[PDB]
RNA sequence: UUAAAGUUGCUGCAGUUAAAAAGCUCGUAGUUGGAUCUCUCUCGGCCGAAGCGUUUACUUUGAAAAAAUUAGAGUGUUCAAAGCAGGCCGCCUGGAUACCGCAGCUAGGAAUAAUGGAAUAGGACCGCGGUUCUAUUUUGUUG
RNA sequence: ACGGGGAAUCAGGGUUCGAUUCCGGAGAGGGAGCCUGAGAAACGGCUACCACAUCCAAGGAAGGCAGCAGGCGCGCAAAUU
């Protein structure tokens, strides 16, 4: 199965999908409820989490993570390892000896889910904070906005 | 001044004040762009279909005329090549400048140029590529460039 | 001219640090060699124990003797040379006195006829040399 | 090439009224130089002056009636709060009798003592006096 | 440090207790309570430094230990105890009741009441929340626990308590045109109408407040403290009725009175 | 060690001969960059609650910012440095106020500076039709 | 090089200092490990090792002033058992 490529079954821990009904149930569909919530702070849900069926805890609509602390933006610079992106900030600093500026950056691993699907490295996307999910890891991504080359 | 030279020359065209088409040219903008296509059809660039429709047919601007530039009336026919013609001219350029360096290989001052102009070629290549008229992935090769001409 | 922008600050930080280092006061001051090489190590005044009396002969156009004395520093073993003030006052010092020695004026730098000396004495035996050559104080028996 | 184009309006007007000029030309023109000239024509400095138009970025010319001593641009354009103007007055300005330093705030382009009137700060485009 | 500090120092007081440089190195740290230890008066800092009953923090004590104090009807004998916003002070040998209210300063005001004034005290709402089988409990400023209220009532508003029985006997509820007083930040001591409340989801609400002479102000949703209901406060006011007065008409009123002097 | 030092120069220095422009050109990062364009749909009793206007930088405002120190108000320590006291014949009265870069939060302005909005038209706005999932109001209730 | 609140200098910009009584951190000769307790990897608690050092009948026992005084040492450099 592709939902099950793991050691261990992969379930939303909420749903319980063992539920004896009757032959029909099983002659007439085998799908899943799915478990999704409202993350929400002017945030909208993606159709592509309550219509699909990945396993994965650490995403904001269908997992268990609480979004709560700094909303912030940044540009997808590389999506190279597993289910998580490296974006960059840009900001400029002040020095006030000279009254001028120079040019600051910060690198920032976040958290992507499934439900953002068709993302490319070049385009703006907002995070949200949450608990610790790895070591370097406590943002998770809330909005996908395609960049300047948009088709 | 000049981007690769020392000059400083000034020689350029001077555009009237007057806007407008005269009143002893009687082309429709229709059949002024019925030429377009037809020299177009000749193995003509648009900077060449200027010129010829200025010296013989008394066509000072087409943008005067039919509201149109060239390059965009060719597009909207269909009748634009694949690379831009000043970067045509530039790969062409290039070829030529490099096939006469493998018979002279102690001209010193053609390997110069060369470097200038492939300079220049990159200029022009990443301003396209910025503009999304070439794709991104194109990319000048000194070895294939004559593929490309 | 100078970069004048608004994004410059990073050059103009950067420039200013590098250019510092070519001021002599500044690199010697921050580079730590003038630190090492300084018999005092930083202090005003330092100990230490007489070694020989010596006549120093002044520069050119002046022709005199100078009269200081050899000085072994306590607190690190360094020797260095130290110069006697006033009218007489070598006669009130002795071989194997601890004398308490100053800068002689200068940062470092030798003062006047006198060549290659940078400090001075100030006390000999716990008693100035004011004092001592003023008949304040005399030398402890 | 040419970047900051008041900053070439403002020097050929100063360079003019040293060889005692009556009337100087002005290309290209720009509406930041259109704001700065009629700031300085409202209190007596140059003048009537005219709009040459081109179909292009115009020209200026400019009368002039010998009362300017100085008039300039400051580059790049800094960021000035009102607690922050008289600082940059008592560095700019001859006197407290006369002068004006030219700024761009969100309500115009205007002198320094608009701005202490409409209690507003900007960015520094010049000075003159 | 390995545990919690059991001191204070006389500089790291709050303000508003008005504590003198030269008096000693430490200060009185408020006893744990109801009240928190920078939005506190400790019961030695009202019988000493204020009503100047006590010249020593020894006979404090001796008032104390002879159960003459009363905070809300409860003898307290301690000297350090956390009284705070609305409490009811109590002196039965003497007949005095006070109430501790804030002045346009910022600090805690000698407002003394009337012994009828001393049986009840406002209370604002904290949290409501329900408890096993169903009981509905709320948590005031107060840090009191009061089981069945209306459920009318909700976070933000204003209870009145009875200090002999400790039960709801009315309340008020937050929203425009109602009266209140801020108990903290920049405009601590302060009363005033609220006018608008602009929701910040995710952070701190914002309220404002205009006050009776038409000055308008604004604080965060958690330094108000609804008083009354429109323009009628619930409880009596101090001397400047929560005007606060600029330092040009501060001086003019001063200098006025010693003029009347004569 | 600070000023003097406009002898470290952002304000604000020098580089023909006093110390000093790379032999010359290309070229990535960095820095800088020419004209140009004059707020509203549902609800609670004519206003508010709710959406943003492309996004910012900038400017003004608001609240949030330990005390001590510093600036500063009052007060004859016998004057003063201090202190937070004191004054009237039981009463009266203070223990103010300002400042607190950068970053984060809030609300007005829209000049200056970046940024996007239709060109295989997969464009806007209007009425029209079809395919699929689906709202659980209506059959006094329940299927 | 403990960090801030801050200090000196000062036309404006700036330069230097902040071990030091207020706030936060760290340590108790150097490492490590624990018991009790709400809270300690505690040292005016315990257990080892490393370095010093105390009484002894030679079998054994007991140690930790960067707490207040005070002594030695180190120093240009700092007070009453």
């Amino acid at each position: 199965a592709d939902i099950q490529t793991e050691r261990a079954y992969q379930k939303q821990p909420t749903i319980f999908q063992n539920k004896k009904r009757v032959l029909l149930g099983e002659t007439g569909k085998e799908k899943l409820p799915r478990y999704y919530k409202n993350i929400g702070l002017g945030f909208k849900t993606p159709k592509e989490a309550i219509e699909g069926t990945y396993i994965d805890k650490k995403c904001p609509f269908t997992g268990n993570v609480s979004i709560r602390g700094r909303i912030l933006s940044g540009v997808v610079t590389k999506m190279k390892m597993q289910r998580t992106i490296v974006i960059r900030r840009d900001y400029l600093h002040y020095i006030r000896k000279y009254n001028r500026f120079e040019k600051r950056h910060k690198n920032m691993s976040v958290h992507l889910s499934p439900c953002f699907r068709d993302v490319q490295i070049g385009d703006i996307v907002t995070v949200g904070e949450c608990r610790p999910l790895s070591k370097t890891v406590r943002f998770n991504v809330l909005k996908v906005t395609k960049a300047a080359g948009t088709k | 001044g000049r981007m690769h030279a020392p000059g400083k020359g000034l020689s350029q065209s001077a555009l009237p004040y007057r806007r407008s088409v005269p009143t002893w040219l009687k082309l429709t903008s229709d059949d002024v762009k019925e030429q377009i296509y037809k020299l177009a059809k000749k193995g003509l660039t648009p900077s060449q279909i200027g010129v010829i429709l200025r010296d013989s047919h008394g066509v000072a601007q087409v943008r005067f005329v039919t509201g149109n530039k060239i390059l965009r009336i060719l597009k909207s026919k269909g009748l634009a090549p694949d690379l831009p013609e000043d970067l045509y001219h530039l790969i062409k350029k290039a070829v030529a400048v490099r096939k006469h360096l493998e018979r002279n290989r102690k001209d010193k001052d053609a390997k110069f140029r060369l470097i200038l102009i492939e300079s220049r070629i990159h200029r022009l290549a990443r301003y396209y590529k910025t503009k999304r008229v070439l794709p991104p992935n194109w990319k000048y090769e000194s070895s294939t460039a004559s593929a490309l001409v | 001219g100078k970069c004048r922008g608004l994004r410059t600050a990073r050059k103009l930080r950067s420039h200013r640090r590098d250019q510092k280092w070519h001021d002599k006061q500044y690199k010697k001051a921050h580079l730590g060699t003038a630190l090492k090489a300084n018999p005092f190590g930083g202090a005003s005044h330092a100990k230490g124990i007489v070694l020989e009396k010596v006549g120093v002969e002044a520069k050119q156009p002046n022709s005199a003797i100078r009269k200081c004395v050899r000085v072994q520093l306590i607190k690190n073993g360094k020797k260095i040379t130290a110069f006697v003030p006033n009218d007489g006052c070598l006669n009130f010092i002795e071989e194997n006195d601890e004398v308490l020695v100053a800068g002689f004026g200068r940062k470092g730098h030798a003062v006047g006829d006198i060549p290659g000396v940078r400090f001075k004495v100030v006390k000999v035996a716990n008693v100035s040399l004011l004092a001592l050559y003023k008949g304040k104080k005399e030398r402890p028996r | 090439v040419r970047m900051n184009v008041l900053a070439d309006a403002l020097k050929s007007i100063n360079n003019a009224e040293k060889r005692g000029k009556r009337q100087v030309l002005i290309r290209p023109c720009s509406k930041v130089i259109v704001r700065f000239l009629t700031v300085m024509m409202k209190h007596g400095y140059i003048g009537e002056f005219e709009i040459i138009d081109d179909h292009r970025a115009g020209k200026i010319v400019v009368n002039l009636t010998g009362r300017l001593n100085k008039c300039g641009v400051i580059s790049p354009r800094f960021d000035v709060q009102l607690k922050d103007l008289e600082k940059w007055q008592n560095n700019l300005l001859p006197s407290r009798q006369f002068g004006f330093i030219v700024l761009t705030t969100s309500a115009g382009i205007m002198d320094h003592e608009e701005a202490r009137r409409k209690h507003t700060g900007g960015k520094i485009l010049g000075f003159f006096f | 440090a390995r545990g919690p500090k059991k001191h204070l120092k006389r500089v790291a007081a709050p303000k508003h207790w008005m504590l003198d440089k030269l008096t000693g190195v430490f200060a009185p740290r408020p006893s744990t309570g109801p009240h928190k230890l920078r939005e506190c008066l400790p019961l030695i800092i009202f019988l000493r430094n204020r009503l100047k009953y006590a010249l020593t923090g020894d006979e404090v004590k001796k008032i104390c230990m002879q159960r003459f104090i009363k905070i809300d009807g409860k003898v307290r004998t301690d000297i350090t105890y956390p009284a705070g916003f609305m409490d009811v002070i109590s002196i039965d040998k003497t007949g005095e009741n006070f109430r501790l209210i804030y002045d346009t300063k910022g600090r805690f005001a000698v407002h003394r009441i009337t012994p009828e004034e001393a049986k009840y005290k406002l209370c604002k709402v904290r949290k409501i929340f329900v408890g096993t089988k169903g009981i509905p409990h709320l948590v005031t400023h107060d840090a009191r626990t009061i089981r069945y209220p209306d459920p009318l009532i909700k976070v933000n508003d204003t209870i009145q308590i009875d200090l002999e029985t400790g039960k709801i006997t009315d309340f008020i509820k937050f929203d425009t045109g109602n009266l209140c007083m801020v108990t903290g930040g920049a405009n601590l001591g302060r009363i005033g109408v609220i006018t608008n409340r602009e929701r910040h989801p995710g952070s701190f609400d914002v309220v404002h407040v205009k006050d009776a002479n038409g000055n308008s102000f604004a604080t965060r949703l958690s330094n108000i403290f609804v008083i009354g209901k429109g323009n009628k406060p619930w409880i009596s006011l101090p001397r400047g009725k929560g005007i606060r007065l600029t330092i040009a008409e501060e001086r003019d009123k001063r200098l006025a009175a010693k003029q009347s002097s004569g």
